[PDB]
């Protein structure tokens, strides 16, 4: 029996069969509803577009994200996301396949109760599992200890873990990720005269954030280079045929990850949050954590984040012990890859959460079973 | 009368919703509502169980003898360890035997040594007599590991050579930085002239007191320059000295150029890396003695690399002895006894004082820039 | 002329006149700078705010708590706090009022010399005396010889005093106080299930520590009835509607004073540092040390700390059944009240340090008049 690995992330849902290397169904988690009126009678004008059909038809749709800051806010939309990713994408019956699921750290307990009761009562499964995203991200890297920083679409959280023992007090969470960078990119693009206010335009600004933005190695030198010469200006073609050109906004947009005072937050950057996560650990295991900094999440796809992150950690920490950044090229799907590794083990058959365990202990055995 | 408890059992499986419990002794109190509800005179509304059983019910109406001698947790950890290599365990035992360092860093070898086979596990594997294909991947990997002669010695050679290379590439540029730091501290050009200007202003200031008429100071007096503040509480003595030196003798502005190798200090504790280097050299000598007791394949695999590591650590110990000799020279240079910390305190002192020099330079430049901007604004308001 | 007494606290600086029953000014030890960039005019907004003004406008201000664990580290912000303390909080000029001052015990000598030279050169006081907070704390009880426990917001100390003169050899330090208790209280309320990431949540937990927390006569017995006590479980209402329930943690936060192994360090407690500090003196003074044991600070407002100090000194010392540990109701400000008692007297006029003494002796007069 092939298990299913379905990371229901804030940005993009990544689902597929276990024991494979790449997820088959990667699609953004949006529910599109038509704000306008219908005049053309017939031809399947269905009232709530979910997934890639909401992406393709986005010019007439209000898009709602069911996940906000790693918290499942809208539940009917999120059930529609699960129904689409089981029936339309994978095209598999849920009652004949185990379904591995992922979760953010420091989640509310009743949130876990609600996802457990939807995954046992509406979409009946033989078994399911809830795992921490950072732990599966570490398991994709193949090492047992290390610190995983994961920057999704709403949450950038740091989890250090030593020999599989996830330290609860040293986990923390910063609400600054890809959607906030997208909103700041909307705010700074109006300086050049380009206005983007609709939720349809959020996909366009997210697309230019995906394609053109990059982490600067030094912010001041890149400021001086952009102010001096127009060599770094890059063009983009909009879907209506217009061509825009952006300059310093290619690096002013990820710099919020290192300087949260741009969008007006008192907290420091992700390097300082990583450092304060390391000082919360015991002093003996810090040497393992400094050489095993693992990135995950698509917000680390900017192609300057590793060297700048190594520079910031090596500058902030004492230089006694080794600083090494683990940035695999497939770390965007490292949650799914680690879930596929964990689901396909002979020892994992006794950590499954069966239907009989659900009938015995309510939707609450996931608290006492999982971490 | 328990009218609400008298419930027929449903034939289908029903969804379980969560709520917290109150006990039975608290339930049937006299002022509670459940004394009135349990009476037969209460209005008992009968719900439709058939419609609810239509609605809210559940829509749900080999070779396991893997003969693994391990427990579940260690087999789980070894399965996670084995699945990272994206290849068969035959290749894993091959590059354990052949002596390859490409796919083995410190952490993977640490995990492998943390998942070693035990005495009863090795005894159960050797007493095994049936077909080898019936075993797990973990047990087949342990049989491939036991097929390698002196496998733990080879894994220890992997771990100690990679750790020795990492510790050498970490310690050697920093020890060269410490040697260049103390050599440039022993021989500095503009630092006498800077002390000339500092002690001229200082002997001007403390006239007629018991603290006056001195002909020198320690290096810690360079920290005490920042403690001075003017009447405005904005200009330090170091600010005034660099402002006068910018006008009169600009060679003191090239003072951090000779002392850029004293910059960043050591930033470390030298005894920690010296103990780690001595422990690594002792472990390399012990491993070389153990390989010398082993077979000639292990000799041709490891003896040249162990000798290179021992030679590099001996050169590092010679560099540490040179650091000790220049530390004694620096203690006599600043005329302080060698029993106190005259090595890390002096480097942290010089890093602190050079950071004070750089902030004093840029704050004097910012002061002159804002003075020029205010003068331009005053000339502007006089013109207009 | 009336004298000025200020307690330069780690968490609350107090200021007022000599002879007053209560300090006129109580303000937190904070210096605020504007958090965002922006200049305009705005009818002359101040560049730096201190104290109650810094507390009132604190949303647009980044704050600094410049005293770390009793000990002064940043000196300019102390100078700004003292400038607020004279010139606006009491609205005085310091060149005619003699000013009594407080030091943390086991203060470095360079800190005392820097403190004296900033009083004499910048503010130009005609008279100043530095006193250990414990000596003033004994003066609020109205005696001149004994050991005093002083726990403020920075650091806990036990100081023996002989005829008004302290003995620096037998002063002992315990590295916790009300800030460390506040951090531990956020830690175990987070372990209870809550979360405090904002400023106002930390102030609410501070007021919970102010109101509800107490010390039991017996820790083990009150553990033994903790599930069964109907009066132990208290709660608090945040003004936006959040409810914080606290149970046994009400006597786990201050019992960190009695046993620092609750939080994870092996330092001796407020009764054990007191007992070890009594034995490090001469033998003759030790009965007078037990006879005049005064607790002081805001970290001693927990009800039932007197009988627990009685029981713990009863446990360690078999000679101390009947001697009573003196706990004044106003020992929040017993440093300040004892400074008022000390400065208001006509026997203190010789003990002030003149300007000419600093001019002829240097800063080292603070080693030799303040002892
Ligand atoms: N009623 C109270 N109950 C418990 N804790 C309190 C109470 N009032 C204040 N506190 C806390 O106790 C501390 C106040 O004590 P105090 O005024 O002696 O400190 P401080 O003078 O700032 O410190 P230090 O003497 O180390 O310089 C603060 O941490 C405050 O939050
Ligand atoms: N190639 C890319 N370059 C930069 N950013 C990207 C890239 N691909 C994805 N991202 C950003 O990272 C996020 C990827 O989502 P993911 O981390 O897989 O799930 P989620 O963030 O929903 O938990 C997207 O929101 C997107 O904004
Ligand atoms: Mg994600
Ligand atoms: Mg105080």
């Amino acid at each position: 029996t092939t298990a299913l690995v379905c990371d229901n992330g804030s940005g993009l849902v990544k689902a597929g069969f276990a024991g494979d290397d790449a997820p088959r169904a990667v699609f953004p988690s949006i529910v599109g509803r038509p704000r306008h009126q219908g005049v053309m009678v017939g031809m399947g004008q269905k009232d709530s577009y979910v997934g890639d059909e909401a992406q393709s038809k986005r010019g007439i749709l209000t898009l709602k994200y069911p996940i906000e800051h790693g918290i499942i806010t809208n539940w009917d939309d999120m059930e529609k996301i699960w129904h689409h990713t089981f029936y339309n994408e994978l095209r598999v019956a849920p009652e004949e396949h185990p379904t591995l699921l992922t979760e953010a750290p420091l989640n509310p307990k009743a949130n876990r109760e609600k996802m457990t009761q939807i995954m046992f009562e509406t979409f009946n499964v033989p078994a399911m599992y809830v795992a921490i995203q950072a732990v599966l991200s570490l398991y994709a890297s193949g090492r047992t200890t290390g610190i995983v920083l994961d920057s999704g679409d709403g949450v950038t959280h740091n989890v250090p873990i030593y020999e599989g023992y996830a330290l609860p007090h040293a986990i923390m969470r910063l609400d600054l990720a890809g959607r906030d960078l997208t909103d700041y990119l909307m705010k700074i693009l109006t300086e050049r005269g380009y206005s983007f206010v609709t939720t349809a335009e959020r996909e366009i600004v997210r697309d230019i954030k995906e394609k053109l933005c990059y982490v600067a190695l030094d912010f001041e030198n890149e400021m001086a280079t952009a102010a001096s010469s127009s060599s770094l200006e890059k063009s983009y073609e909009l879907p209506d045929g217009q061509v825009i050109t952006i300059g310093n906004e290619r690096f002013r947009c990820p710099e919020t990850l290192f300087q949260p005072s741009f969008i007006g937050m008192e907290s420091a950057g992700i390097h300082e949050t990583t450092y304060n996560s390391i000082m919360k650990c015991d002093i003996d295991i810090r040497k393992d954590l400094y050489a095993n900094n693992v990135m995950s999440g698509g917000t680390t796809m900017y192609p300057g984040i590793a060297d700048r992150m190594q520079k910031e950690i090596t500058a902030l920490a004492p230089s006694t012990m080794k600083i090494k950044i683990i940035a695999p090229p497939e770390r965007k799907y490292s949650v799914w890859i680690g879930g596929s590794i964990l689901a396909s083990l002979s020892t994992f058959q006794q950590m499954w959460i069966t239907k009989q365990e659900y009938d015995e202990a309510g939707p609450s055995i996931v608290h006492r079973k999982c971490f | 009368v328990p009218s609400h408890r008298r419930v027929n059992p449903p034939t289908l499986r029903m969804k379980k919703l969560n709520w917290q419990k109150l006990p039975s002794n608290v339930a049937r109190e006299h002022n509670s509502m459940w004394a009135s509800l349990s009476s037969p005179d209460a209005e008992a509304v009968e719900p439709d169980f058939s419609s609810i059983e239509r609605l809210f019910s559940f829509p749900a109406a080999k070779e396991p003898k893997e003969i693994t001698f391990l427990d579940a947790k260690k087999s789980l950890n070894l399965n996670i360890f084995l699945k990272q290599f994206k290849c068969s365990n035959e290749e894993v035992a091959a590059m354990i035997r052949a002596g390859d360092t490409t796919k083995f860093d410190v952490e993977v070898l640490k995990q492998l040594l943390k998942l070693l086979p035990e005495k009863h596990e090795i005894e159960n594997l050797r007493a095994f007599t049936e077909e080898r294909a019936k075993l797990a991947s973990a047990d087949h990997f342990y049989l491939l590991l036991l097929a390698i002669p002196c496998y733990q010695l080879r894994i220890e050679c992997m771990l100690l050579c990679e750790g020795a290379a990492a510790v050498l590439d970490m310690v050697r540029p920093k020890a060269q930085l410490v040697l260049a730091a103390c050599e440039s501290l022993l021989t500095s050009r503009q630092l006498p002239i800077f002390c000339q200007l500092i002690l001229r202003i200082g002997n001007f200031l403390n006239y007629g007191s018991h603290t006056g008429d001195a002909d020198g100071f320690k290096i810690s007096t360079l920290l005490k320059l920042t403690e001075t503040k003017s009447q405005q509480n904005r200009v330090t003595l170091l600010h005034h000295v660099l402002e006068e030196a910018e006008k009169s003798h600009p060679d003191l502005l090239q003072l951090p150029r000779d002392l850029e190798q004293p910059s960043q200090a050591a930033g470390i504790n030298l005894e920690i890396i010296r103990s780690e280097a001595s422990s690594n050299l002792k472990k390399l000598l012990e491993t070389e003695r153990k390989v010398s007791a082993s077979v000639a394949e292990v000799q041709e695999q490891y003896t040249e690399r162990l000798q290179a590591s021992i030679s590099a650590f001996r050169a590092l110990d010679e560099l540490f002895e040179a650091i000790e000799q220049k530390q004694r020279e620096l203690a006599d240079y600043l005329c302080e006894d060698a029993q106190q910390l005259s090595l890390e305190d002096t480097f942290s002192t010089m890093k602190a004082f050079r950071d004070l020099f750089l902030r004093a330079l840029k704050e004097n430049k910012d002061r002159k820039e804002q003075a020029a901007k205010a003068e331009r604004r005053k000339q502007q308001l006089a013109e207009e």
